[PDB]
DNA sequence: CGGGGGACAGCGCGTACGTGCGTTTAAGCGGTGCTAGAGCTGTCTACGACCAATTGAGCGGCCTCGGCACCGGGATTCTC
DNA sequence: GAGAATCCCGGTGCCGAGGCCGCTCAATTGGTCGTAGACAGCTCTAGCACCGCTTAAACGCACGTACGCGCTGTCCCCCGC
């Protein structure tokens, strides 16, 4: 769903912050895509539950913050 | 060529698709910047530990197995 | 006959019996333990594979695929709640 | 290399021989098998240490599985383990 | 629906007053008419008129209001105008009729429409238009269409040959099928030797030198085998994109009566080609020969693989390097009675590539294997390479212009050793030294060779270098001339080549620039434009039509654009630039044969005069090592000859 | 043949 | 049990989000080409494990003293 | 403004904390033996960078409506005693 080239360029940027010189297996990039997609989708399902509890059709950033606090923190 | 991909690479249509997969009906235009931040944090959390795994192997290259170790424990807690 | 076939089991009792040492889990291991372990391993995989086979069969596919596994895993609440933190690569929602 | 795919194939043919399996699904099964194994073993070890025991036996695993496993799956699996070890020991 | 206007003629003034040469979504280019905003009213696609209104506004702004726009920029605007309008007029001329049908009109009458394709244009536009105009505008095209409808050169007219192969031997007569010129002994002997090889039954390689006639030779041979060997069943010619028009032009001059096609474009284009052009009564396929590019094979791999091909021909056949190439796979999923591989140099790099080629010709028939391989000197490998040489020699044709036609004047070739700038020295050191701060000042060390090589051609390939350079100049930013200086000073090669270019400018010499690096060819494009030079660029990004017409114009003798700038990977192959006397290379590749190909782009049957060739080599930097490895690769060529 | 002990909900996955 | 406040519903208005359309842009795929490090193998030396003896500290029990908590009274502070 | 609740101050009890002493076990010291790890070298492959080409996706703009927000009024419940 999410685009491997942008995604992996982001990944390498962040890695470059910690190490400053890396190599990556493409399988590692794939795994990071799968993980990030699954995590984000779960968080979306949560935040939607929040939005409907607040009787909105639109989700709001407040719903993201709340969901992340309650589940994640 | 002035823009930088790390933020931009994750972009309105893909976020929309993720939301639709997440069953969301409608979204505020503000949401995307929250999720990018959250994504960065999530990504930042995992990759740091993958780096340290790679350090303990003293290897330059990071494998999917290192990712699996970091993602295993971190994913279960989160 | 081999320990597995003696138990009727379809898993490498010798491997796991070795692995129980190789993983330091204990400096001693008792002969039934790897057998008992192998029995429950066979049972557990059979339950999931049966559901996944129905999933492939229902999708008119001979090939069991992550989608079919994921569909099975999430449909049983027990497996799903057992596996609630397992994530299936290329397993869609 | 040290992998169960042949045993997966055995039980696959034993449970749904009309179904093939993707190598991806097969690998997922291998990852699954390893995960459940290390889960039960790590628990039984720590239980044995708690019991001050240097040895792991059928009881430890029989207890650990009842701890890990959902209630139906537990007693079904427990019965399968006891049946299997009965056959093994009676042989 | 609305389609976007050819031309405009006489902001609210712009909207009310003016008139535009519309086109419509269902009507061919000749249905263009002058229309006005209120006359059309609201119609589907009016945003195109809005776009053209915006364009016309900015045209007015650039042509008339901006005081800076120089006279030569107005002349370039007039060129853009007249060149595009002439190309619209070419879209207003048919190129092909595909089929004919009579259809009922709303008046209850009926009319005979010809499915018409148009010049510079393809089967996305092509549509049924009443023959009443076709018959008067291009009766030649009507005649050719009536020929192409009826050639009986089609798959159903030929058998499964492989069971039998009659002999052939060399001949000394001009091919009678050919309208396009006059073969000499070498082209004819091409035809002859290919016919002999076919008559052994075999698949062959043509490697007489680059630009020496292969295209005309191969069309003459395919014509011979169609006529002589009744090879009426489809032939597939796979071609590098840029040369597909020239191959067409070859047919359109050398055997214009043949029923052959080029296969390209969007799925709609390719579908309409398949159904209308290929299929009769959907199957049997109307064409005798299909041109394709490599990727358009993959675009229809199994579909085209369903045809019983009688002949495969392959330009730049080193495009097939190894068995695992997706192209090599697809071409061996295809089945064919004959294969012919064309390249003015038969191997780029290594024995394994030639082994894969000969396996593609005759799989497993040649005992060429790593167990004897190219140790730089070895009696056993040198014996076996001469054994392979004599084994292959019946199956290769090779000559130089030195053999073929002493009339063709030779090439000067020279290396231009040049010093680093201070900027170059700094950055190169800052790659030899590992300075993450220097990277942070303008960011990866993960390929040091590439980083230092691209730096070594130009530090401006790091974007912060232009800022920090022009700011340490301080005046550099301030004016075009100060920018020009602050740029050109930054590499010694740039200074030298600027001197040489100024000399050629005084000479009136016509010159080709080549580089591996597209960003460098951009920096050089900007340098040329700020220097006020007239030139064209070519690289793999420009689509077919603009690149084609750019080549055509530059080959036109009146072309004031005296410089052509080219990529190697796209521009170095297949093309003839006979208007250019001189060639320069900023950087050799790992592979020498690519450089020989670039040279061939100048060096051709059509070259009027002795050519001159220069290589810009930085002093004491790795390219010397690259050059020595490329020379070793050339030693492999010298060993196989 | 590897029979399943649990009695569980029937599912359609199609 | 009584009183007050919050919750809920309905209505109006404006803005934001969604959809369509066209054009631009970068991804996706294939190929080019090379080098680095990945992994494997072999060898040698250091380090820990094991065993035995000796010594000192830690643990357990007891005693004494001080700190903390609770209770009562008065003054301060908030709330209606 | 007045009343109720909260805080501060002082005394006494009660126990726990802290210290001391003696004994036993663990820790330390020394020596022996072997194997695991470290080091070095070689070969293989996968990873990295860039170009060529197609096409689909993404972006930007305009148009429309629907949803969200705020306001108002009524009613019930829960809070407080
Ligand atoms: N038989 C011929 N007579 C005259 N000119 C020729 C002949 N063959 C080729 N040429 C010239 O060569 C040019 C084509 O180069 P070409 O040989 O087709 O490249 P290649 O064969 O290397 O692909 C044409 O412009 C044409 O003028
Ligand atoms: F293919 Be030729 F050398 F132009
Ligand atoms: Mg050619």
């Amino acid at each position: 769903l999410i685009r491997k080239l942008p995604f992996q360029r982001l990944v390498r940027e962040i890695a470059q912050d910690f190490k400053t010189d890396l190599r990556f297996q493409s399988s590692a990039v794939m795994a990071l895509q799968e993980a990030s997609e699954a995590y984000l989708v779960a968080l979306f399902e949560d935040t939607n539950l929040c939005a409907i509890h607040a009787k909105r059709v639109t989700i709001m950033p407040k719903d993201i913050q709340l969901a992340r606090r309650i589940r994640g923190e | 060529k002035v823009l930088r991909d790390n933020i931009q690479g994750i972009t309105k249509p893909a976020i929309r698709r993720l939301a639709r997969r997440g069953g969301v009906k409608r979204i505020s235009g503000l949401i995307y910047e929250e999720t990018r931040g959250v994504l960065k944090v999530f990504l930042e959390n995992v990759i740091r530990d993958a780096v340290t795994y790679t350090e303990h192997a003293k290897r330059k290259t990071v494998t999917a197995m290192d990712v699996v170790y970091a993602l295993k424990r971190q994913g279960r807690t989160l | 006959k081999t320990r597995s076939s003696r138990a009727g089991l379809q898993f490498p009792v010798g491997r796991v019996h070795r692995l129980l040492r190789k993983g330091n889990y204990a400096e001693r291991v008792g002969a039934g333990a790897p057998v008992y372990l192998a029995a429950v391993l066979e049972y557990l995989t059979a339950e999931i594979l049966e559901l996944a086979g129905n999933a492939a069969r229902d999708n008119k596919k001979t090939r069991i695929i992550p989608r079919h596994l994921q569909l099975a895993v999430r449909n049983d609440e027990e497996l799903n709640k057992l596996l609630g933190r397992v994530t299936i690569a290329q397993g869609g929602v | 290399k040290e992998s169960y795919a042949i045993y997966v194939y055995k039980v696959l043919k034993q449970v749904h021989p009309d179904t093939g399996i993707s190598s991806k699904a097969m690998s997922i099964m291998n990852s699954f098998v390893n995960d459940v194994f290390e889960r039960i073993a790590g628990e039984a070890s720590r239980l044995a240490h708690y019991n001050k025991r240097s040895t792991i036996t059928s009881r430890e695993i029989q207890t650990a599985v009842r701890l890990l496993l959902p209630g139906e799956l537990a007693k079904h699996a427990v019965s399968e383990g006891t049946k299997a070890v009965t056959k093994y020991t009676s042989a | 629906g609305i389609d976007i206007v050819i031309n405009h003629r006489l902001l609210n003034n712009c909207k009310e007053n003016y008139e535009f040469l519309i086109k419509w979504t269902d009507e061919s280019h000749l249905h263009n008419t002058w229309e006005t905003y209120e006359s059309i009213g609201q119609v589907r696609g009016l945003k195109r008129l809005d776009n053209y209104c915006k364009q016309f506004i900015i045209e007015d702004q650039q042509v008339r209001l901006d005081p800076y726009v120089t006279a030569e920029d107005i002349e370039i605007m007039d060129m853009e105008r007249e060149r595009r309008l002439d190309e619209f007029e070419e879209f207003h001329v048919p190129e092909r009729i595909i089929d004919s049908q009579r259809a009922s009109l709303e008046d209850g009458t009926s009319q005979l429409q010809y499915l018409v394709k148009w010049r510079r244009l393809n089967y996305d536009e092509a549509t049924w238009e009443n023959a009443t105009d076709i018959v008067k505008l291009a009766p030649e095209q009507v005649k050719h269409f009536q020929n192409r409808e009826n050639s009986k050169i089609l798959p159903q007219y030929s058998s499964n040959y492989t069971s039998q192969r009659p002999r052939f031997e060399k001949l000394s007569v001009q091919p009678p099928f050919i309208k396009g010129g006059e073969l000499r002994d070498f082209q004819l002997t091409g035809i002859n030797w290919m016919a002999f090889l076919w008559s052994k039954g075999d698949n062959g390689i043509l490697a007489d030198e680059m630009g020496l006639g292969k295209t005309v030779q191969t069309v003459a041979f395919i014509s011979w085998l169609i006529f002589a060997r009744r090879q009426n069943g489809p032939h597939i010619i796979v071609v590098p994109l840029s040369t597909m028009p020239a191959w067409l032009d070859t047919f359109e001059k050398w055997a214009p009566d043949l029923n052959c096609i080029c296969y390209m474009g969007n799925q709609k284009s390719r579908d309409t080609i398949r159904e209308y052009e290929f299929y009769t009564n959907p199957k049997t396929m109307k064409f005798n020969v299909l041109l394709t590019t490599y990727e358009y094979i993959l675009k229809d791999r199994a579909e085209l693989g369903s045809i019983k091909w009688q002949f495969m021909a392959v330009d730049e056949a080193h495009r097939l390097k190894n068995a695992e190439s997706s192209l090599y796979e697809s071409l061996n999923s295809f089945k064919v009675a004959n294969r012919m591989l064309i390249t003015g140099t038969p191997l780029q790099n290594n024995i394994k590539e030639l082994a894969a080629l000969v396996n593609f010709l005759m799989p497993g028939r040649f005992t060429i294997d790593q167990e004897i391989d190219f140790e730089n000197q070895d009696e056993e490998q040198e014996e076996y390479i001469h054994d392979l040489h004599r084994r292959i020699q019946p199956f290769i044709l090779r000559r130089l212009k030195k053999d073929v036609e002493k009339s063709l004047p030779s090439k000067t070739e020279r290396i231009l050793r040049v010093e680093l700038s201070d900027v170059q020295t700094e950055y190169y050191k800052n790659i030899l030294t590992k300075n993450y701060s220097a990277l942070t000042a303008g960011f990866s060390l993960l390929n040091i060779m590439n980083e230092l090589k691209k730096a070594s051609n130009h530090p401006y390939l790091f974007d912060n270098a232009e800022e920090r350079v022009l700011q340490k100049f301080g005046d550099g930013k301030m004016t075009r001339e100060n920018v020009l200086r602050g740029l050109i000073m930054s590499s010694g090669k740039m200074v030298l080549l600027d001197q040489l270019l100024t000399r050629l400018k005084k000479d009136g010499h016509r010159v080709l620039i080549f580089s591996q690096m597209v960003r460098m060819l951009d920096i050089l494009g900007d340098y040329l434009s700020i220097k006020g030079i007239n030139f064209q660029r070519l690289d793999g990004t420009v689509p077919s039509a603009q690149r084609r017409i750019s080549i055509d114009h530059f080959n036109s003798p009146d072309s004031n654009d005296f410089v052509f700038l080219l990529s190697t990977r796209a521009g170095g192959l297949g093309i003839n630039l006979m208007t250019a006397d001189t060639v320069v290379i900023f950087d050799s590749d790992w592979n020498p044969q690519a450089d020989l190909q670039a040279m061939a782009r100048a060096h051709r049957i059509g070259q009027k005069n002795h050519v001159m060739v220069y290589r810009l080599v930085s002093k004491d930097t790795v390219e010397e090592e690259v050059l020595e490895r490329a020379r070793k690769k050339m030693i492999l060529e010298y060993a196989i000859i | 043949t590897r029979f399943s002990n649990r009695q569980n909900k029937t599912v359609n996955y199609n």
